[PDB]
RNA sequence: GUCCUAAGGGGGGCUCAUGGAGAACAGAAAUCUCCAGUAGAACAAAAGGGUAAAAGUCCCCUUGAUUUUGAUUUUCAGUGUG
RNA sequence: ACGUACGACCAUACCCAGUGGAAAGCACGGCAUCCCGUCCGCUCUGCCCUAGUUAAGCCACUGAGGGCCCGGUUAGUAGUUGGGUCGGUGACGACCAGCGAAUCCCGGGUGUUGUACGU
């Protein structure tokens, strides 16, 4: 017999749009938005990560009735104005981007007419208090040592407070409770990458050609990968707001309309149906 | 309750001497136009942490029988309830129920206005947070007849959809919405719902400048048909509970 | 621009629920104008949120916490109605001196 | 289009089943035959349902499982294929591009005897795929795979008949 | 006459009853693979709208068998650290 | 206008099939040293964005079969109650009203939209 009959599609019920598009976790979202620990009413920003493979996408975000809203955003495609040119989905890139937005969201608030009802109800015995926020990755599974946990390190160390542990960070022991520093450090400044340059080209020389062959076509050495980063985040506290001009083709606003409009296929008409 | 899950719930559900915030049901009749449905979305936004939704039609007569709005609270728990429906005598009816244990305490249906309605989406402003209350103002000559009348009947009941969750201590940043109720006495008049997103100007004193624009839908409502509530039951509906 | 609204009747408020109520009289104009009519109650929704913050700014206690700056509110006074009325696998071992299960 | 290098067939998985029926030493002998032949841990599988009739009960160990992959896979389907000199039938493919075979001696596999063990027989199974797959398992924007993309029975016999050069009857 | 680190909780993985097509023993009913599969299985309740990447079913951790404080409720206290 | 990441409605969005996709972006993909988890690097995780490709995902359009969403129709009609008006032994006979259906029929459609970054 056939199950997918009339009664079948009429009983039917679809679940959210994003839900099937396998996008958004609804039953973490609820949990995200409409609880806290305190009813004073106040705002909740919420940092999104998300990670493409040829890409990492931070945002501060704001959820509301309509839609949410984004506050701020950091790209690891604008780390190639700070320096950063190769391993852009890497765990360093990913630090560098949680420590870009942080320092656009302190830039932006003025922390680095119309004014706040808390400048207007300001006490002489207050001081001034750091951005909070929670993090949010979606559905990504996280073992120990996950890169989204160095955008995290990488918002903390720029100036946003972020309530969190240290358990899940590269080099902790789970048996000692204790966290190791220099394999932290280690990963701070991409020497796992370079760890593995220096491997790959002592064990298999093919092999480190084909994975790094950008690396060595722009002289990018493994040494020299702790200092190229460190000059990053110098530059990255120094100037917040770099202006990038990507490599592909660019145009006006309405000339990607109307590039569009010709590549796009019109509905028929009912005369035409 | 053996499950421990069905306890909690059970002792949920169970009466206390501080309350629980209200929960509101918003369930949608046979035969109902899409401007009601959009009204009853809208108002659904202002209330998503604490309200339910049914996505099916009910042959509910709300003034003539309801036994089924009973039987839906005491399986939701929901003290609230909005009603959608639509007829050639009243062509946008949103029905507004209050319940008291488990019974139908009070009912009054708004009539809206068509040709005025504009929805949130409508309006292209900078939204209200999901879970934070907004402030309300309540302005008019119809609000404080000396005798209970359906105005203000409408009042306590917009206050009690708006009331969100009670907080001895609120932080200054929440206080960026208000929701604004006009209705004069007087052939009808007319309740109109207005929401205004609030904007904070520097006047050269301590106390800030206020400046509003519109945020929320905007309703004009017509009162109708109302049900006042039996008396004995409506003294215990407001018998105040000694916080310990 | 002024922070103090006059009006002959004064306001009532209910800084529990956030709640302030106007009972002098909202003259809509008789107009068929949308444009004047929002503006009108735009400007009485201008003096409700002026009289609610002024109210809110002046006569609760403000406290600046590490949450932010916090008002404590006092407890609602407008009546509401409720919605509910007013209210083993273990033994011992002698010859080991511990506990076992069955 | 069908040219396309990313429409070519390839194994998905290879699983070798054995069913003793009943749990004790034959399990664990026959778990000692899978890790023999695959170098892996394997996996006890336990029963749905009781029936009296056939001796098996809720909850209890009845089957062995190991699932064979990489280029191990195609040396094992290859040793499988030997035992069944490369000879098959058009009943035995699925519809949607899977195919396998029983056999009932690993000593024909190549495996030497030996009296502690004995002999058992297997299930052998192999999945078929295109480069593609990802799609329908991945965690995040999981979805389907298209039709044009489905194996049918009429490729995977062809890609049999061009790859081991056997014979399907 | 045997076997049981008890329930529960949180997190992660998977989809079930049945029907069709197939495969040495295996033949209506043993085991495996594919397809169709709104739940027609199971778990709870007694829907007139319960649950489907779960509230079902398998893995990891807890098993600590009833934690502490309170000038706050109700009751009790000739043994008032209550 | 298109793509991506968060979203609002939660089938006009669902089930099946076919055709096409400029740019970029997603995506398939290549390798298991490190982080990590499995019977199996399937999933997850780590590295690569170099090499191959729009085949599938995704988007757009079309096609049948259903399903779904609207408006009129039904119709102020069935049905349920009150009110008297005289008659009817009475019930009620009709009348006046208050609420207020559904089936059938017809016509239209098979997704809109918020923020941010790019093409």
């Amino acid at each position: 017999k056939l199950v997918k009959n009339s009664a079948y599609y009429s009983r039917f019920q679809t679940k959210f749009k994003r839900r099937r598009q396998g996008k958004t976790d609804y039953y973490a979202r609820k949990r995200l938005i409409t609880q806290a620990k305190n009813k004073y009413n106040a705002p909740k920003y919420r940092l999104v990560v998300r990670f493409t493979n040829r890409d990492i996408i931070t945002q501060m975000v704001t959820s509301e009735i309509n839609g949410d809203k984004i506050f701020a955003a950091a790209y690891s495609h604008e780390l190639r104005a700070y320096g950063i040119n190769h391993g852009l989905t890497n765990w360093a890139a990913a630090y560098a981007t949680g420590l870009l937005l942080a320092r656009r969201v302190l830039a932006k608030l003025g922390l680095d007419g119309e004014y706040t009802l808390t400048e207007a109800a300001e006490t002489e015995d207050g001081e001034r208090r750091p951005f909070k926020a929670i993090l949010d990755v979606g559905l990504a599974r996280t073992s120990t040592g996950a890169r989204v946990f160095g955008v995290m390190k990488g918002a903390s160390d720029g100036g946003i407070f972020i309530p969190h542990s240290e358990n899940r960070f590269p080099g902790y022991d789970i048996e000692t409770e204790e966290l190791d520093t220099e394999v932290l450090k280690k990963y701070i400044y991409g020497g796992h990458v370079a760890e593995y340059m220096e491997t790959l080209a002592d064990d298999d020389e093919e092999r480190y050609k084909s994975q790094f062959v950008k690396y060595i076509e722009d002289d990018v050495e493994a040494d020299s990968l702790e200092e190229l980063y460190a000059e990053a985040h110098k530059q990255i506290r120094a100037d917040p707001f770099r202006k990038y001009v990507s490599d592909a083709p660019k145009k006006s606003k309405e000339e990607w309309k109307a590039e569009s409009l010709k590549y796009k296929k019109a509905k028929l008409s009912r005369e035409e149906r | 309750p053996r499950n421990a899950r069905s306890k909690r719930a059970l002792e949920k559900r169970a009466p206390k001497i501080v309350e629980n915030p209200k929960t509101c049901l918003f369930l949608r009749g046979t035969t109902c136009s899409q401007i009601t449905q959009d009204a009853m979305n809208d108002l659904y936004a202002m209330r998503q942490v604490h309200a339910k939704r049914f996505h099916k039609k009910n042959a509910i007569h709300p003034f003539e029988d309801a036994t089924s709005l009973c039987f839906f609270s005491e399986k939701n728990d929901c003290s609230l309830m909005v009603f959608g429906s639509s007829n050639k005598k009243r062509p946008h009816t949103l029905t507004f129920v209050r319940m008291f244990d488990y019974k139908v305490l009070d009912m009054l249906e708004f009539y809206l206005d068509p040709d005025t309605y504009r929805s949130i989406s409508q309006f292209k402003t900078s939204k209200i947070p999901i879970g934070m209350r907004p402030m309300m103002v309540f302005a008019g000559t119809a609000f404080e007849s000396p005798v209970p009348n359906a105005f203000t009947m409408a009042k306590s009941m917009l206050i009690d959809f708006f009331r969100g969750e009670p907080s001895d201590k609120i932080d200054v940043e929440g206080l960026r919405f208000v929701v604004v109720v006009t209705a004069d006495e007087p052939q009808k008049p007319i309740l109109r719902l207005r929401v205004y997103g609030i904007r904070t100007k520097r006047s050269g004193t301590r106390l800030p400048r206020v400046e509003v624009e519109e945020h929320g839908p905007r309703m004009d409502f017509r009162l109708g048909r109302m049900r006042e509530p039996d008396p004995a039951m409506l003294k215990e509906a407001m018998k105040k509970a000694k916080t310990p | 621009l002024p922070v103090t609204v006059e009006k002959p009747t004064p306001y009532t408020f209910d800084l529990g629920l956030l709640l302030a109520n106007d009972p002098n009289p909202v003259n809509v104009p008789k107009t068929t104008d949308t444009q004047v009519l929002e503006q009108h109650l735009a400007s009485v929704a201008r003096d409700g949120a002026q009289v609610l913050i002024n109210q809110l700014l002046t006569t609760t206690t403000i406290t600046a916490t590490k949450d932010g700056v916090l008002l404590t509110l006092p407890p609602p006074t407008t009546p509401l109605p409720r919605e509910k009325p007013v209210p083993r696998n273990l033994q011992y071992n002698p010859t080991t001196g511990q506990w076992e299960r069955k | 289009k069908a040219q396309n290098p990313m429409r070519e067939l390839r194994i998905q998985k290879l699983v070798l089943n054995i069913s003793v029926g009943e749990s004790g030493d034959r399990l664990t002998r026959a778990a000692k035959v899978l890790e023999q032949l695959s170098g892996q841990t394997p996996v006890y599988s336990k029963a749905r349902y009781t029936v009296r009739q056939f001796g098996i009960r809720r909850n209890e160990k009845i089957a062995v499982h190991v699932t064979v992959r990489g280029p191990k896979a195609e040396e094992i389907l290859e040793r499988g294929l030997k035992v069944k000199e490369y000879e098959l039938r058009r009943r035995n493919f699925s519809e949607t591009g899977n195919f396998g075979f029983g056999i009932s001696e690993h000593i024909d596999l190549g495996i030497k005897y030996d009296p502690s063990i004995g002999i058992y027989g297997m299930d052998f199974y192999c999945c078929m795929t295109r480069p593609g797959e990802r799609v329908a398992k991945r965690r995040r924007c999981k979805s389907r795979i298209g039709a044009s993309h489905r194996i049918t029975r009429e490729e995977t016999i062809r890609w049999f008949k061009q790859r081991f050069d056997g014979i399907v009857r």
